[PDB]
């Protein structure tokens, strides 16, 4: 009847954004200008063998005193390992298994988990009493858990499954902001440094960057044929690189609402499971399916380098809150530090 | 109601709403947020410790 | 009640292993810890020294089970248990 | 009456020993670990020393146990038992 | 080679994926196998023997 | 009145732990596992290693526990402990 | 209703094990003896023998939610955690 | 009142470790056979090679707390402390 | 050295022997040495970690310990059951001692 | 009872229609299923490793 209409608009809008997108669009400076001393080769050295966990694991997080990493294994344990000494600060386990996600609060305080269980837990290191215990579990989702993330230590943003990215106010227990729109459940997030904006990809191939002041869904962006993976904010807060199940990972600028530069080579046909720049941007260490992981270098698009660890894929990514080393959790039950 | 595919009139109006916002996505230039990009990793290059290997007292890995 | 109990196990070295046993997480119970001989680092201070099997029982009939489908769901634990 | 109970024993390695352990359930309680050694060399390639003793409970204790064996199956247990 | 078990196999069944087993012990064991690493995925007791 | 359990320790090889644990008798309950070397040397070869400890818990107590004994059994016994 | 426990390793050597055992305290539960040796040499000469791991349970379920710590205890408790 | 425990720690060896722990007293539970070693064995073929902690439940709710302290109970108490 | 605490200790007091000394450890362990053969004569676990004080009664009969429990816990060494016991708990601050 | 025979009778009875409609079934010659099977087999022939060697590579048990 009239829903055709109603499609109508929507691909003519739609036509609408891809005209302007490549009416705006313009040569892309950076590999143009590939006239920079090439890195030639970035030897990255696995200097810590955080080989504490036992079963695959599935997530990391560093905190923002960049000395001590939360790490999720598939068991059902979450290790805070101090990366100095490679000693485990506190090993949680957890009363539900299959742990996808684990996150780090800005204080160091409070640390985030949850996976199919469709709960995120929140376990409240600091305490007079000892141990670590859990505060609030956090539930309302219908869908599995698959990132993480801490605005403050009250305020959280839990991507899931059900395409929902509902924000949870820690002490009340409910989600006030819900975050919905997406039409494949949404499987990545990252937060960007200035704690407003958020994007999340799905495993529609779409990353949608909200605003976490309403419930609107600020932007679209749409480069990837396959589900995306993971995403990284670059540091400066207006550009995300993003990998897929494909073998070629995206980078894209919010600035100018499209694809600005793209990596990818002929050798690898495994997905990219994990993305995350350094401190000043240059080198995108992505995390792959394959037992070795590969850093390029994020502006000339051409392999930077080869962390030529791990025994099986690597599963999660992730540089300190000031760029001093990277750890790559991996699913041989070693995290490896990188310096 | 049902009848009308249970009002997925609803459905669609929202999800092109959420276009009109992306036509309200003001557009700038690639190249010079390419620049911009260019310029900053220019001036973290030298403070960035995967680029030059800081030495074996500064980083907390060798000492 | 019929009562399930989940069981982990941790691993510790001795340098840890007071600070994980005293800290133990809430309602968390010691089952039993068993000592390995490294081949690395000549057995103690080595990280997989010690294993420490915990557990914790849920009244199950009040709070119920997980059964909820998911597609993409399906896909990871396929790709997980191989 | 005491319930009754039944008592397995699982063979695990060490990669595979987290994984047996927390993925158990339906009253199969843990009750013990112990460290056999390999049962390949030692001192290298140690693989498959774990052994887990597990055991649960017949709830339905007032209905209990009957034995009434198969024909047939007299002579498979006099095949299977030497 | 598959070994996990410690006593004497009754049955055993292939996946339609061709990669996992399920062998079935006298005590009461059923390994679910992974046959390319010889990662025994499950190890389920059984109530029965 | 508190039960009473009553012990036995019996002795096992590598081999025949799983059967002997699996075919454990109706009442008796598993307690612990110990490993001891051999003879030839600790923690190797085949000539027995593990001892089973278990219990049964005794339900007839309030059914009374004393017995008339006689003089024969007494100098057996007595023997017995010699 | 559920009910809280704390667990505690106490470090002891061979002779002063059944003094600690016979001298437990009220309340605390006895766990698990685990054995140790040394870098160097086990079975002679072992400067730390036994962790017996042992456990309390707090009776008081409704302790309540009131608390609230000093300014620098904060301080402290950041500065042992490392 | 929870229940009080008092432990007891018993040397063995193999040959009376059956005899032992089939000859434990009523309300006396079996919590955890150890197995040691002195100087030269650790194991079989040693004079001290099984410590047998052992456990006693409190059930009623005196236990001899005093009675009226004697002096000499005392200086009996701190010769033997030392 | 009088090794086998096995976490950070964080008080001590001897006591007016100079034969029996006391510490205190975070993981809540109060262990009194003998000090001359570097023998334990008492091994207590207390039911709250974090502790930081201990002191020894002039008498050698009464230990003390507190710390983040907000509590001071008084053992009583010398009885005629043997093991140590709480003789008292001592609340009153909204502090750590 | 005993004069109901136990009802072996009604055993005797539905020991008829197995066999009758067993005469039922049409037959096929054991030429032509013998040419299916020696058909198929044949197509067949080239694939399956547990026949004929594999390189290491592509063989899941061995790469």
């Amino acid at each position: 009847s009239e829903l055709d209409q109603l499609r109508q608009e929507a691909e003519q809008l739609k036509n609408q954004i891809r005209d302007a997108r490549k009416a705006c669009a313009d040569a892309t400076l950076s590999q143009i200008t590939n006239n920079i001393d090439p890195v030639g080769r970035i030897q990255m050295r696995t200097r810590r063998t955080l080989r504490g966990h036992l079963a695959k694991i599935y997530a990391m997080h560093w905190g923002t005193d960049s000395r001590l990493l939360v790490s999720a294994s598939q068991d059902g344990k979450l290790i805070i390992w101090d990366s100095y000494t490679t000693n485990k600060v506190h090993a949680i386990p957890l009363r539900s298994s299959w742990v996808m996600t684990c996150a780090y609060a800005p204080s160091g305080n409070y640390v985030a988990c949850g996976g199919l269980d469709n709960i995120c837990s929140i376990y409240n290191l600091k305490t007079r009493e000892g141990n670590v215990r859990v505060s609030r579990e956090l539930a309302g989702h219908t869908g599995y858990l698959s990132c993480c993330r801490f605005l403050d230590d009250n305020q959280i943003v839990t991507s899931s499954g059900d395409t929902t990215c509902a924000l949870w106010d820690i002490e009340t227990g409910q989600q006030t902001t819900t975050f919905t729109g997406h039409t494949g459940d949404v499987m990545s997030l990252s937060l960007a440094p200035d704690t407003r904006l958020f994007v999340s990809g799905a495993c529609d191939a779409s990353a949608k960057l909200w605003d976490v002041r309403e419930g609107m869904c600020r932007q679209t962006f749409t480069g990837h044929e396959s589900d995306i993976n993971a995403i990284c904010f670059f540091p400066n807060g207006n550009a995300f690189a993003t990998g897929s199940d494909d073998a070629t990972c995206r980078l894209f600028d919010l600035r100018a609402d499209q694809e600005l530069m793209t990596y990818s080579h002929d050798n690898i046909i495994c997905g990219i499971t994990s993305v995350s720049f350094s401190k000043s941007g240059r080198l995108l260490l992505a995390g792959y399916d394959d037992f070795n992981c590969n850093v390029w270098d994020a502006l000339k698009a051409d392999r930077a380098g080869v962390l030529a660890g791990h025994d099986n894929r690597v599963s999660c990514l992730g540089v300190t809150d000031d760029g001093m080393a990277v750890a790559t959790g991996s699913w041989d039950s070693f995290l490896k530090i990188w310096n | 109601m049902a009848s009308n595919n249970t009002a997925s009139i609803a459905q669609a109006r929202k999800l092109v709403e959420q276009l009109k916002m992306e036509a309200n996505i003001d557009r700038i230039k690639v190249s010079k947020a390419a620049a911009d990009l260019m310029a900053y990793c220019e001036a973290h290059a030298k403070e960035d410790p995967l680029l030059t290997p800081v030495p074996a007292s500064e980083n907390p890995f060798r000492e | 009640v019929p009562v399930k109990h989940v069981y982990r196990v941790l691993q510790c070295q001795e340098e840890e292993l007071t600070q994980m046993v005293s800290t133990m997480s809430d309602g968390w119970k010691f089952e039993q810890l068993v000592s390995i001989g490294s081949s690395y680092n000549y057995g103690n201070e080595d990280q997989a020294e010690f294993l420490c099997v915990v557990s914790k029982e849920l009244h199950n009939t009040p709070y119920g089970t997980a059964s909820e489908p998911s597609e993409k769901a399906k896909i990871l634990q396929e790709r997980g248990s191989r």
